[PDB]
RNA sequence: UUUUCUACAUAAGAAUAUCCACCACACGAAAGUUUUUAUGAAACUAAAAACCAAAGGAGGAUUUAGCAGUAAAUCAAGAA
């Protein structure tokens, strides 16, 4: 399959292909766990354009940056690829020279943290200097061009021995937010509403991805040592993500996610945005544009075959009739991650 | 043993059946099967007549398989024959083209070489005469070596890996040196034909 | 006659515990109710302690009818089971059958 | 007796449905969360849409403002039917396509 | 480690016996000690939390049981 760079309509079902630096450049933060093994076996960096992505790029080629914030929802089934159709978008607005704000997996904050801290600076809100430091420090090689350019202002203190006031650029504030990491969070929620009074400027085009919205207004894994559980307002995190996906200021767009894997408390089997959201969920994401994000057809189906034939990845003999074909596509319903995982053993 | 001596077992194989025309004895064969009124088996749930499975995986399957669960023995087999393709990926992508036209990327017919090589040819039974124990060599059928070559690889994963290590990783590495048999499970298979060897004197101890 | 001294208590106890029943009932109102003041209940104590220990429900202990035999009794039938072994067998014991499945 | 527990039962009937029609003070208390539906009126959904029609007014320079304007046309209307026959009747495939045209026709982009 | 946790039902996330001064944790407390609660006239019983986390690192001579929906593993029900 032929292509050249992100935007093409008749090139749907294509590969796409990368390089390594702009992996590296690109997705400093997670990229699918599967998606990385194929590209580390391969050595090529390739994927394949689907009808969701090429929809909405289409909705962000047309946007108007004067307008408020407009939030777009990617739904669907278990390992249908909905988390890659974001990776599209990120790669093709990283290449038009924007700030790529990425939060791989939202529910990484909300389960399983080791270090709950008690912070009364923002009224009883805990934070997670981990994450927030792993955040930080994939942003500083996310954006490089931007760091440099952005000006601070406001007066900023981190500590009773230690302050920087405005007129700093924001590489050093990230990265003087990833070194302590004690205050690594407050510098993380800082970096976000400094960066949203900022992008009133024309220097600032954000687009905001955080997978797993759910986990925004879902109910919390996370406790306190009563044995009490935290709701999802009480963590420094949420709370300062919260208030990226609310659609209050110009120059950006939220691409957002729905989670049935990472989530908490959800069934497995629903793949529908308002129970995943639930009614606080819903109710606060305000108009969306509600994308559907499906299976293969028999012609992407046979190009993932082809894609599969080409790297010589199918190593089984009988592969190759047309035999093989059928049995993975009675298999997997031509789900791109069950076929994925049913490409694995053959 | 629902079953009576009456039930005959169920011929799985699809090209069997699509291609009658070409053989007499067959023709015949299969006819005296079906017009005898033979009451024939509820074909078994595991095997399926899918152009992908292979027996011999299919018993190194069930042979990995704890308690009940078919589910997580089916998985480290998918995570090993994982681990085979893609490390057979890593060694040919850092090599050169002669040794890309030897390397061998298919997990299956890895596995196959790696169950043949590893197959010890005689093994020993313990007889008793005159109050002692004699370990004599025996030649053996095909089916009791094959258990033999899966069992040993199998249990020595089990046993030797550190517990940081997981199944399917370790079981591709033994898999893959048992290829170039150079792995401690052909080293079984040597003690075995040493001490097969030690002995064959008392090879006259055997009546049968 | 009843066919044990066994029986003979036991049957005086299914008597007196049938006798004071409604005094522990209303008693034990009291006694198990969180809302109402201790000082009642230590009261309403010292009262169901004095009742005598014959009239309480727990010393009661289930036989069968007609062998006595203090353990290894069917609820339903009262019955010892040598006793309804015997009488099943003998088909006087209706629908009573040997299972076999 | 049998007699008794059908005249209390009956009695339960004529009981309920004496009390189903008396409105009283507590009922004027109803909480929003105890709606068996949700109401377009007084939403979150409302100020939601009263609030992205501030920014299109305000980005537009268009200096028209009021409630009376931005919520009797057409579109906030197809978001009344969208997003009630998405709270109530649940989620469906028809339902998101009331939502993706009416959101569509919201914020302009076709 | 075919393990342990939470989600959960069968694609997930984290933990993982030695780093070292851990503010100890990986498994493994069914045992203890505290407080409750079930029943009962009477807690010596039973159940649930919190704490505590010990022996144990697949075990000598020698042996039990199983030929198919069996063994093994997981779950519930009833009898008193
Ligand atoms: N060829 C191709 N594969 C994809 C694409 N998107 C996803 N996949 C595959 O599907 C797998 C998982 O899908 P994911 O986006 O994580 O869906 P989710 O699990 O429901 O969130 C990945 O490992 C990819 O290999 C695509 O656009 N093209
Ligand atoms: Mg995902
Ligand atoms: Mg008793
Ligand atoms: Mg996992
Ligand atoms: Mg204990
Ligand atoms: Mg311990
Ligand atoms: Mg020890
Ligand atoms: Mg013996
Ligand atoms: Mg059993």
């Amino acid at each position: 399959x032929x292509x050249x760079x992100x935007x093409x309509x008749x090139x749907x079902x294509x590969x796409x292909x990368x390089s390594l630096q702009e992996l590296k450049t690109v997705f400093p933060h997670g990229l699918p766990p599967r998606f990385a093994m194929q590209v580390k076996t391969f050595n090529e960096a390739c994927l394949m354009v689907r009808k969701p992505a090429l929809e909405l790029l289409h909705y962000l080629k047309n946007t108007n940056f004067a307008h408020p914030a407009v939030r777009y929802v990617l739904y669907g089934e278990k390992g249908t690829g909905k988390t890659l159709s974001l990776c599209h978008i990120l790669h093709f607005c990283a290449k038009q020279n924007w700030l790529i704000l990425h939060i791989p997996d939202a529910h990484i904050w909300v389960k399983n943290c080791r270090d709950l801290l008690q912070s009364n600076y923002n009224k009883q809100r805990f934070d997670q200097p981990l994450e927030a430091s792993t955040w930080l420090k994939n942003f500083k090689t996310a954006n490089e061009h931007f760091l440099s350019q952005i000006k601070v202002q406001e007066k900023y203190v981190w500590n009773k021995r230690e302050s920087t006031e405005k007129g700093r650029p924001l590489g050093e504030v990230v990265e003087q937010g990833i070194m302590r990491v004690r205050n690594a969070t407050d510098a993380v929620g800082i970096v976000l509403k400094e960066l949203k009074r900022q992008s009133s400027l024309g220097i600032f085009h954000l687009l905001v991805a955080v997978d797993g919205v759910n986990a925004l207004w879902g109910r919390t894994t996370l406790k306190r040592e009563d044995k009490s559980p935290i709701a999802p307002e009480e963590l420094a995190l949420i709370h300062n993500l919260r208030k990226m996906v609310k659609n209050d200021w110009q120059g950006g767009a939220i691409v957002l996610t729905v989670s049935q894997t990472g989530s908490l408390f959800k069934p497995r089997n629903a793949y529908l945005p308002q129970e995943l959201l639930g009614k606080e969920g819903f109710d606060a994401l305000d108009p969306f544009i509600p994308i559907l994000v499906s299976n293969y057809n028999p012609k992407e189906f046979e190009s993932c075959i082809q894609y599969y034939l080409e790297n010589n990845w199918l190593q089984h003999e009988k592969a190759h009739t047309e035999e093989g074909k059928k049995e993975l596509l009675f298999l997997s319903n031509r789900n791109p991650g069950q076929l994925e995982r049913l490409c694995a053993y053959l | 043993s629902r079953y009576g001596p009456e039930y005959k077992d169920p011929q799985i194989d699809k090209e069997y059946y699509r291609k009658p025309l070409a053989e007499q004895t067959e023709e015949e064969k299969y006819e005296r099967d079906f017009k005898k009124t033979q009451l024939i088996k509820a074909a078994p749930a595991t095997k399926t007549s899918s152009v992908f499975e292979d027996p011999v995986i299919s018993k190194f399957t069930n042979m990995m398989m704890k308690g009940g669960n078919k589910v997580l023995a089916r998985s480290l087999m998918t995570q090993t024959l994982e681990a085979v393709k893609r490390k057979q990926f890593a060694k040919y992508h850092a090599a050169s083209a002669e040794e890309q036209a030897t390397i061998e990327r298919n997990p299956y017919t890895i596995f196959h070489q790696a169950l043949k090589n590893c197959e010890p040819v005689i093994g020993l039974v313990p007889i008793l005469k005159g109050g002692h124990f004699y370990q004599v060599p025996v030649p053996l059928a095909d089916r009791r070596r094959r258990f033999l070559a899966m069992k040993w690889m199998i249990a020595e994963c089990r046993e030797k890996k550190h517990r940081r290590v997981l199944m399917p990783e370790k079981l591709s590495q033994e898999l893959l040196e048992a290829f170039h048999n150079q792995g401690p499970v052909i080293k079984r298979k040597h003690d075995m034909h040493k001490m097969a060897e030690a002995n064959r004197a008392l090879a006259h101890y055997r009546w049968w | 006659y009843y066919v044990d001294w066994k029986m003979l208590r036991d049957v005086k106890r299914r008597k007196m515990a049938y006798e004071y029943a409604d005094e522990r009932l209303r008693i034990n109102s009291l006694r198990k109710n969180t809302i109402l003041p201790k000082d009642l209940q230590e009261v309403a104590d010292e009262e169901i302690a004095s009742l005598p220990r014959d009239s309480c429900p727990v010393r009661i202990r289930n036989r069968c009818v007609m062998t006595s035999r203090p353990r290894g009794v069917k609820r339903r039938w009262r019955l010892s089971r040598i006793v309804f072994r015997h009488l099943a067998d003998h088909g006087q014991l209706s629908g009573v059958q040997r299972a076999m499945w | 007796l049998k007699r008794q527990n059908y005249d209390y039962a009956v009695y339960l009937l004529t009981v309920l449905y004496h009390e189903s029609w008396k409105t009283e003070e507590w009922e004027k208390k109803k909480t929003e969360a105890d709606m068996e539906e949700y109401i377009w009126e007084n939403s979150t959904s409302e100020k939601n849409i009263l609030e992205t029609l501030l920014q299109i007014k305000a980005a537009e320079k268009n200096l028209e403002l009021s409630k009376e304007e931005l919520l009797g046309t057409k579109e906030v209307e197809d978001y009344r039917k969208s997003v009630v026959s998405l709270k109530n009747e649940g989620d469906n495939e028809n339902t998101l396509s009331q939502y993706k045209e009416s959101v569509k026709r919201l914020l302009n982009l076709a």
